[PDB]
């Protein structure tokens, strides 16, 4: 049970549910939840790992099979075993005189800590994607806008973070696979 | 180097 729960979903009237989700190393992952979704009334999460959908396991399921199992879902009803945000860890830290705690980042990624600050005294990481500030998703803004978080924040700064490896392979978009099968199976019949 | 980062 440890990081795990079970949850039960329905479709909107649209039959949707609110989700992409991308096969990544032989799991199922969240890659996009729609506000004001059924995905996001049950807490799913960019990152969440998908262990099971109406019973079934998720192992090795491409992002089209677990696509396909949710559009084909006979039931408005949908169970999922989710293993809560497994590639995010928390740091905090503390504003000093000036309003910083002490890192350098670009396009949301930490690139460098500065010695003797805050975020060294905790250990911060570099080539780590910043997720959440404060209980606010920075996936996907700017720069501009997560330096605006950072400023207006208050002294105590909670982020949480993801290895940019990690963050980057779970946030990039395929091609239809549709694209891929026509450009890679080439093979005539006759 | 690095160019136009920012500072937290």
């Amino acid at each position: 049970k440890q990081g795990i729960r079970e949850v039960i979903l329905c479709k909107d009237q649209d039959g949707k549910i609110g989700l992409r989700l991308k096969s990544i190393d032989n799991g199922i992952f969240v890659q996009l939840v729609q506000a004001n979704s059924p995905a996001s009334l049950v807490g799913l999460r960019f990152g969440d790992q998908v262990l099971q959908i109406n019973g079934e396991n998720c192992a090795g399921w491409s992002s089209d099979k677990a696509h396909k199992v949710l559009k084909q879902a006979f039931g408005e009803k949908i169970t999922m075993t989710i293993r809560d945000r497994p590639f995010e860890r928390t740091i905090t830290m503390h504003k000093d005189s000036t309003g910083h705690v002490g890192f350098i980042f670009k396009n949301g990624k930490i690139t460098s800590i500065v010695k003797d600050s805050s975020a060294a005294r905790n250990g911060l990481l570099t080539e780590h994607n910043i997720c959440e500030i404060n209980g606010q998703n920075v996936i996907g803004l700017k720069d501009s806008q997560i330096a605006d978080i950072l400023s207006t924040s208050g002294t105590v700064v909670t982020i949480t973070i993801m290895p940019a490896f990690i963050f980057e392979h779970i946030i990039k978009r395929m091609a239809p696979s549709i694209m891929k099968s026509l450009m890679d199976h080439t093979i005539p019949e006759v | 180097a690095p160019t136009n980062e920012f500072y937290a």
